[PDB]
């Protein structure tokens, strides 16, 4: 295929190995899940501008909504750590391996 | 009195009426003394490469009448 | 020679901008600070003059030190005219500022504000008027009109 | 319901102004003449090209010259 | 070199990409996310999208101020990392870059790639349509058809966005 | 566990941004509308096993217009085998590959 | 002969900066009983030409703590920003026509933010925290209805083209059919510009100088004629919304002068609102954007998006 | 093409501002001058400790509000298509749920700030 | 099956609750300092913000402490005089009449009646140049900038009839132990006339700016509310007690010349 | 007034549109001549430059199916000049 998709399913490789290898500080991964996002969106959104196909225009769109629609959950989420600990530091969350 | 922020506005005033003037005048030395072409649309934009196309010499605005066919 | 009329017109340029743009900082310390803002005020109104407060020191120009300076707040004092950038300058309102003043021989008063810090214009009064204040500011405007940076840099 | 009504719009005539005019939004478009003529002018805007038809020999409704008679037209967009 | 102009906005996406997923501190993840919108709003501008690219880069630049926010609130140390307080993010970073440019030199030596996909290293010019969209941009008539044909989008869309306030003031009570 | 309630209610909530082929708004075509038409009539109802070997042409003719793989390697072999007779000097371009040509309309 | 078209753009809208810091000093000293600046040139008039100069011959200072590539990044992009939030602008022909030209000015309002934000940041200091977060805390509540306001008010117009918005407005002024979507985007433009009462960014009184108390004279300059600039294209954009004037496609200089003296109007009203009123504590701005103007934006969403259905007057989109 | 002129000259003469600003004058550094402002004492601890923000939930539901003018947008594009009925019932939905959000982020007393 | 490695793992808790382990929140500690346009010249607040929401305030103050009163005990009655001007230096012949009234009072003797008329008529005009001050500076500091350029000329014709009283704008030293220095020029009289005359527009018109204006009140109406009990227990007095309903003036209750 | 201004402005817009309409025949014709015309000056110069490969075959449909495919960017403007290129491939997009 073309040559701009390589580089967009790179920045989601990218993003992904960014996410799924934690460097001690979750505000730094929801911003990888963000950007995970951000890779779908422009990836998708090259696909459909470039196939012409104008009913799915709306696609991308509606994902960019839940992506927020998830990533404020992440801040949700993100302030009862941070209200149980002074930090977000995700090796504090180790309390259920007993 | 007051109206000696009069002269002050008045330089700010012409501040702001040479770039709009201006661009106005630069879109009819660029553009064959008229306004420049508004291409929003892609349809717009074929009617503009076309006139590009029949004018000649390269240029979109150097129009083209019944002078141009017999 | 050519060069000296050059360094000598922009010379008198960076003068007159920097003596026709001081921005004094929002500091002070007792009673000359009430006449300092009715020299602030609209009778004898200092932004007119271009002087205008900017209340950090990093985007001030002069300090004027209007009032008294103790014991307690001279490191302070200090660490406020080291946080302004050069060219800084200082006017010395009032007794207290200039000399110790009323409260000279106490225990607790630094005795003149140019044991912490070096002073262009010492303003006298207890307080100063207003005018007065406004006469050391336009002192102040006509010694840095007669500055010579770029002619001794020119000659050095 | 006006002791209610003065009440809220004592305290609050924002939140009263936002009730009246989204109030308003919702149900006057349902009593009005002109929402029919909103879908007919934007059905009747030509975005697209119209497409001919092969005449086939029994189209009595459909012209073969836009200045004929037969077909749709716009005179009440013209006089409203 | 201006015919490959939404693979060099392609090139910065990637370095933006590299920039927060190396996780330097999330001050300089958001720096590197608007970065790559930034540049991805005109990747995605050059194709015909200009709305669905304006909107990606207004909702990333909301949502990066409030992760702003949050991690000068939340996440925040004494020291934040810059790039190269940590010598592991300098080492992914460099590792992430150097990857990406020796691709990119694969790519523009050979004209063909294969990592998982075949990637053409012809520019992405080739691959437009030859024509014309009358008098409206296709993806604003597309995205104008989310009332007319996209009612059931609409009402899971809100519904979600509905629940999902309702879901986060339960999460942010505490009790 | 495919409950088709939209086939059983007869309610449309999502077949219309499925494929390409469905109402456009506007009548808008998609670039492959006729290769993916095409799939679609030659694979409908015969199922997914015979359609893996029986559409197997139209199927390759649609995925061929869409990602323009067979298409970009003819023009990667052209584009080469020019530049190569470019830099052996055993080739020069025509004027309307270079642009004194007086173009069409 | 573009470059020059750029250049007769930006540079008569930085000395409109320069002399907006003039009538700024001396509509505000007529307004306090005093006079302004009238000692430096013939009644001022040469003023901002000693402060122009002035900062940019004084010391710099990058401080210790600062992180340094911030925070020279963020003047920079104060000023960028500031300068390219001008060229959709139609005056009556914009520098570059935009099909999307409103959206490019709230895209580009809200990357604006972050000049403010990491100039906060990076100078590390308390005061400046203060006043980044404080911009945090006030774009969060303009935002909120800057693009539902912009909203229903481009649902009589019929897109996002700002000269579009010269047609729309041939007859009558925008102002009389969207007179509450005007008195509130002009509080929500004063909000957005940091302007008074909304400072609450620069708070003198509060904060020493909030985000730029650790820029010293240079980089200061850059957030000053930025904040100035985003004031002056804010009201050409407010004057284009809703005071659009007449346009004669041979005569253009009368459309110039007449948008000229609106926006300078709306201007002196700018200064005019700093020179009377005390500044809201920062969550009664968002008690504002968010408890008052939000439920009305919703409601003129409503009823600009029902009105044109209504009334068979849906404008075109071409 | 005129856009990226135009960017990159705008950045330009920004940066160009700058390094005129900063090479310009004379410097004369200590390690006081470059000191944090702290009105004149040293400043208690870094300004890179947590600044706990009251504004959370606000801060939150701006990220899902702030979605509403990414799907309320398409507005005046979308009455202009030839099911207009449909399309007011569904635009008055949406901006119903936005509203019904906001009453009940109201009422929960969401919007107020904590402490 | 205890393991090396599952051998720290204690059971988990019977209700699932865990105790908060309450780290430090680590309040932010403001330095509210001196060199400030609200702190008025020599104020120190260190304070702690839980982000802007004030945990403590500590005014560190001393920064003005010049040890007046310690150089009153090395300088007589007369020399004692003008450091009262400087105390509260807005407010200067108010000091000077209390000092001037402490000393007559261990001096057992009392002023002329017309010394008291005129202490009683420059200690309003004083009240005047206080009140002044205090309303515009207190809006200066929260924002409405105005009305302090709009008062103060007020306040320097105020100061000019000092200086024609006695010679200086501020501090005076003219109220003093036995009445006051020097009688009244002529002229003086029928100028403060034609100020006060005229002052009543003036505090129209702050008034019209601040009183009735929604922003001036949503900055002042529930800020600082001082119970009663408590406003008595802090040893407030003046408007600090009036504002919560303590009746209770000097000039009224023990009244003075 | 906004009611009769717009009703004023959606005629003009049917005006316009239809003017487009009538155009749009020879606009149409011209286009098939313009990209036939580039795909046989394209196929005219496939044989000289293909001409010493071994297997090739010239004008070879990467399709199965003989129906005509719409002519792609890099079909017609491959063998040209980058002015041209940009010119046909950003040139509304890129256009002010
Ligand atoms: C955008 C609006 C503003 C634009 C910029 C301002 C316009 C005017 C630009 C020229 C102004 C004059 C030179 C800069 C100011 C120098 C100030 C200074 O301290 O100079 C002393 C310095 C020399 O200082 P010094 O050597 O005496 O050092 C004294 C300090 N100690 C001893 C502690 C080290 O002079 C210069 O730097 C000369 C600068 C160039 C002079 C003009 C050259 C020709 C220009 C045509
Ligand atoms: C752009 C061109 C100019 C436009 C005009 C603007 C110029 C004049 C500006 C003056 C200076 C303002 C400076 C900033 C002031 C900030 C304070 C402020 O404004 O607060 C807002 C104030 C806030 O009031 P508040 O703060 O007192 O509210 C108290 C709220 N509670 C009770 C919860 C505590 O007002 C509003 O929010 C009103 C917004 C505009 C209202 C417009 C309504 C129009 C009418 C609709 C219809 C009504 C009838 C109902 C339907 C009938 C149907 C038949
Ligand atoms: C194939 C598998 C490996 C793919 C990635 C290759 C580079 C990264 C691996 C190098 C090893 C160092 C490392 O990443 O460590 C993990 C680190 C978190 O560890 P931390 O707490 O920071 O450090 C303490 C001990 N190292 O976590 C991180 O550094 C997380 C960030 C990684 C971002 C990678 C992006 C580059 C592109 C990857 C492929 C696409
Ligand atoms: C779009 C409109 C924008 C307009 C921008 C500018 C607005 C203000 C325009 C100028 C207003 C008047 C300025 C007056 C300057 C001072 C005049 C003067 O009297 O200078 C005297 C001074 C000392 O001379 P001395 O020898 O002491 O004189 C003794 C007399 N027996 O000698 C000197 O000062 C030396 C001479 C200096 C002259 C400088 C003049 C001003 C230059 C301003 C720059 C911009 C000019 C316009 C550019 C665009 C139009 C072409
Ligand atoms: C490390 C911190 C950062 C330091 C460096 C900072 C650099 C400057 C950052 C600010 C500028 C960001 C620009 C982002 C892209 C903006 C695109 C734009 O302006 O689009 C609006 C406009 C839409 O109009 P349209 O409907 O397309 O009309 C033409 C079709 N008839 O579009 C048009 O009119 C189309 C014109 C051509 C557009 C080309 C594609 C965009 C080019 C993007 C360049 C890189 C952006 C970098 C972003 C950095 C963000 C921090
Ligand atoms: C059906 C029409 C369309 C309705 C949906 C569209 C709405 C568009 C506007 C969006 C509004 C979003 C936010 C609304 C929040 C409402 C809830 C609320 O705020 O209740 C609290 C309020 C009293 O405030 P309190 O609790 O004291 O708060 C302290 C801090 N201020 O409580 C109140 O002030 C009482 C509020 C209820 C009474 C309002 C009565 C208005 C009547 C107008 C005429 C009739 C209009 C038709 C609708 C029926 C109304 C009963
Ligand atoms: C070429 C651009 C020149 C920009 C000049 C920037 C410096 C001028 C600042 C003047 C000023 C203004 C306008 C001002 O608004 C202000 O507020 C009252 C001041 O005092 C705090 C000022 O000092
Ligand atoms: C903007 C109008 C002019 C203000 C000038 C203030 C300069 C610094 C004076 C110090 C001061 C401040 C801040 C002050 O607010 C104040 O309160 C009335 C004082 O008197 C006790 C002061 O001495
Ligand atoms: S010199 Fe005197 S009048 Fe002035 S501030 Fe000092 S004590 Fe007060």
């Amino acid at each position: 295929m073309s040559l701009v998709y390589m580089n967009i399913m790179m920045a989601f490789t990218v993003s992904l190995t960014g996410l799924l290898m934690y460097r001690s500080h979750l505000m730094s991964s929801l911003l990888c899940l963000e950007g995970m996002m951000l890779s779908l969106f422009i990836l998708a959104t090259l696909m459909i501008l470039n196939s012409h196909f104008t009913l799915a225009s709306m696609m991308p769109i509606i994902l960019l909504v839940f992506a927020a629609c998830e990533a404020a959950l992440g801040l949700s989420l993100l302030v009862m750590v941070s209200n149980t600990y002074g930090t977000d530091y995700v090796q504090n969350l180790n309390l259920l391996q007993c | 009195m007051w109206f000696e922020v009069l002269p002050g506005i008045a330089v700010m005033g012409v501040c702001l009426f040479i770039p709009g003037m201006a661009t106005a005048r630069i879109h009819r030395f660029s553009n064959g003394g008229r306004e420049k072409r508004v291409a929003h649309y892609s349809y717009q934009w074929y009617l503009m490469e076309r006139d590009r196309r029949v004018s000649g010499v390269n240029r979109y605005y150097v129009s083209k009448g019944l002078e141009n066919i017999d | 020679s050519r060069g000296e009329y050059v360094v000598a017109k922009l010379d008198d340029l960076i003068n007159w901008a920097r003596r026709s743009s001081l921005w004094p900082m929002t500091f002070g310390l007792a009673c000359c600070a009430v006449e300092m803002m009715h020299m602030a005020a609209p009778r004898y109104d200092m932004d007119r003059f271009g002087v205008v407060f900017r209340a950090s020191p990093r985007q001030s120009d002069v300090m004027i030190v209007a009032g008294t300076l103790t014991n307690k707040m001279a490191p302070a004092l200090r660490k406020v005219y080291d946080q302004m950038p050069e060219p800084r300058y200082v006017v010395s309102m009032g007794s207290c500022a200039n000399g110790g003043g009323y409260y000279h021989y106490s225990y607790s008063v630094v005795r003149g504000c140019d044991r912490i810090v070096p002073v262009d214009i010492y303003v006298p009064g207890c307080p100063p008027t207003a005018e007065a204040l406004l006469y050391g500011i336009l002192q102040l405007q006509k010694k840095i009109k007669r500055e010579k940076r770029l002619r001794i840099w020119y000659r050095r | 319901v006006a002791a209610f009504l003065k009440n809220v719009w004592a305290k609050e005539p924002v939140l009263v102004a936002s009730f009246a005019i989204a109030g308003l939004a919702v149900i006057l478009p349902t009593l009005s003449p002109y929402t029919k003529y909103s879908l007919m002018i934007n059905r009747a805007t030509p975005y697209n090209y119209p497409v001919p038809l092969r005449d086939d020999g029994n189209m009595p409704d459909v012209p073969s010259h836009p200045q004929d008679p037969q077909g749709p037209s716009l005179e009440w967009l013209k006089r409203l | 070199m201006m015919t490959y102009i939404v693979f060099i906005l392609s090139i910065i996406f990637v370095m933006g990409f590299v920039g927060f997923s190396s996780k330097p501190s999330p001050i300089y993840g958001g720096l590197g996310l608007i970065v790559s919108g930034g540049v991805g709003c005109g990747i995605v501008l050059n194709f015909g999208g200009s709305f669905l690219g304006l909107m990606v880069f207004l909702i990333y630049l909301g949502g990066m101020m409030v992760v702003f926010g949050y991690t000068t609130a939340m996440a925040t140390e004494q020291y934040p990392e810059v790039w190269v307080s940590n010598k592991v993010v300098l080492g992914t970073f460099i590792t992430g870059l150097l990857m990406e440019f020796l691709m990119v030199y694969y790519v523009l030596k050979d004209k063909e790639v294969e990592i998982v996909f075949k990637f053409n290293g012809m520019g992405d010019w080739v691959i437009y349509d030859t024509g014309d969209s009358g008098f409206f941009s296709e993806e604003a008539m597309g995205i104008a058809a989310l009332y007319s044909y996209g009612t059931w989008l609409v009402i899971v869309t809100g519904w979600s966005l509905l629940i999902g306030v309702v879901v986060i003031m339960e999460i942010t009570r505490g009790n | 566990p495919f409950f088709d309630v939209q086939k059983k209610l007869g309610v449309d909530l999502d077949h219309w941004m499925t494929i390409q082929s469905a109402e456009q708004p506007h009548r808008i075509p998609a670039r492959c509308h006729a290769f993916e038409k095409e799939w679609i009539e030659c694979a409908h109802g015969i199922g997914s096993i015979r359609a893996e070997k029986e559409c197997k042409i139209e199927f390759e003719d649609f995925r061929e217009c869409l990602l323009r793989q067979k298409t970009m390697k003819r023009l990667n072999a052209i584009k080469r085998q020019r530049d190569k007779l470019i830099k052996e000097g055993k080739y020069t371009p025509p004027p309307h590959h270079s642009g004194q040509e007086d173009l069409r309309p | 002969m573009f470059m020059i078209n750029v250049l007769t753009l930006i540079i008569p809208i930085l000395l409109a900066v320069a002399f907006l810091t003039l009538v700024e000093r001396k509509v505000l000293g007529y307004m306090q009983f005093r006079k302004g600046p009238n000692v430096v040139g013939p009644y001022g008039l040469l003023q901002p030409i000693a402060d122009a100069i002035k900062l940019f011959i004084k010391e710099p200072l990058r401080p210790a703590t600062s992180s340094i590539s911030m925070f020279i990044l963020a003047p920079i992009l104060a000023l960028t920003l500031a300068l390219t939030m001008w060229i959709p602008l139609p005056m009556p022909y914009p520098l570059i026509n935009m099909n999307l030209g409103v959206l490019f000015m709230l895209a580009m309002s809200s990357l604006a933010v972050y000049s403010i934000l990491w100039s906060g940041w990076a100078s590390n200091s308390k005061y400046a925290l203060i006043g980044a977060l404080r911009a945090v805390a006030q774009t969060i509540s303009y935002e909120v209805t800057l693009a539902i306001i912009l909203l229903s008010v481009l649902l009589m117009n019929g897109s996002f083209t700002l000269s579009t918005l010269i047609i729309t407005q041939e007859q009558v002024w925008l102002i009389f059919p969207a007179w509450p979507l005007a008195m509130m985007w002009f509080i929500s433009t004063l909000a957005e510009t940091n302007r008074a009462p909304f400072d609450l960014t620069e708070g003198e009184s509060e904060l020493v100088s909030g985000f730029n108390v650790e820029y010293a004279a240079g980089p200061f300059a850059l957030f000053f004629m930025a904040e100035y600039a985003n004031i002056i294209m804010m009201n050409i954009f407010t004057t284009t919304l809703f005071l659009g004037a007449f346009h004669n496609p041979y005569m253009p200089e009368l459309y110039t002068i007449n948008f000229t003296i609106k926006s300078l109007l709306l201007s002196i009203t700018f200064l005019w609102i700093r020179a009377s009123y005390p500044r809201f504590r920062y969550d009664q701005l968002m008690h504002l954007l968010w408890k008052n103007f939000l439920p009305l934006t919703l409601a003129l969403c409503m009823w600009h998006v029902s009105l044109p259905i209504l009334l068979s007057s849906i404008p075109p989109q071409t | 093409m005129n856009l990226m002129i135009t960017l990159l000259t705008n950045f330009t003469l920004a940066t160009l501002l700058v390094t005129i600003a900063f090479w310009l004058p004379q410097l004369n550094v200590y390690s006081e001058k470059t000191s944090p402002y702290e009105c004149g004492f040293d400043p208690m601890g870094s300004a890179r400790l947590p600044f706990s923000m009251k504004f959370f939930l606000v801060a939150i539901t701006f990220l899902l509000f702030d979605l509403e003018i990414a799907l309320l947008l398409p507005l005046p594009w979308a009455s202009q298509t030839t099911n207009l009925n449909t399309m007011l019932t569904m635009a008055l939905l949406l901006i119903f749920l936005l509203a019904v959000s906001l009453a009940y982020e109201w009422t929960q007393k969401g919007l107020e700030w904590t402490e | 099956y205890p393991t090396k490695e599952t051998a720290h793992w204690k059971p988990p808790p019977w209700n699932d609750v865990d105790p908060p382990k309450d780290t430090l929140v680590s309040n932010l500690t403001l330095n509210f300092g001196p060199q400030h346009p609200a702190a008025h010249g020599v104020l120190r607040l260190v304070m702690e913000l839980s982000g802007e929401m004030v945990r403590k305030c500590d005014p560190h103050i001393g920064l003005l402490h010049r040890g007046t009163e310690k150089l009153i005990e090395y300088k007589t009655y007369l020399q004692a005089l003008p450091y009262f001007d400087r105390l509260d230096y807005v407010s200067m012949m108010c000091n000077e009449q209390a000092y001037s009234l402490a000393v007559e009072k261990l001096l057992n003797i009392q002023p002329p009646p017309r010394a008291q008329w005129i202490r009683v008529l420059f200690g309003e005009i004083t009240r005047l140049l206080n009140h002044i001050m205090a309303v515009t500076t207190h809006a200066l500091d929260i924002g409405a900038m105005t009305p302090f350029f709009w008062m103060f000329e007020e306040r320097e014709k105020m100061f000019e009839f000092y200086e024609r009283v006695s010679g200086a704008r501020m501090h005076a030293a003219y109220v003093r132990p036995g009445g006051v220095h020097q009688d009244l020029p002529l002229g003086l009289m029928d100028d403060i006339y034609e100020f006060s005359k005229n002052f009543s527009l003036r505090i129209d018109e702050l008034e019209e700016m601040l009183t009735n204006n929604r922003i001036w009140r949503n900055r002042t109406v529930d800020i600082g509310v001082v119970t009663a009990e408590d406003a008595l227990n802090y040893g407030f007095s003046g408007v600090m007690l009036r504002g919560s309903g303590i009746q209770w003036d000097l000039r009224k209750t023990q009244p003075y010349d | 007034s906004m009611m009769r201004w717009n009703r004023e402005r959606r005629r003009l817009q049917i005006e316009d549109f239809e003017a487009r309409i009538a155009l749009m025949p020879l606009l149409q014709a011209e286009k098939d001549r313009r990209v036939l015309q580039m795909l046989r000056e394209n196929l005219e110069e496939e044989a000289t430059i293909m001409k010493d490969v071994p297997g090739w075959k010239v004008g070879e449909s990467v399709f199965h199916t003989t129906r005509w495919v719409t002519p792609m960017m890099g079909e017609l403007y491959g063998l040209r000049t980058g002015e041209e290129i940009l010119s046909s491939t950003y040139g509304f997009i890129w256009y002010t």
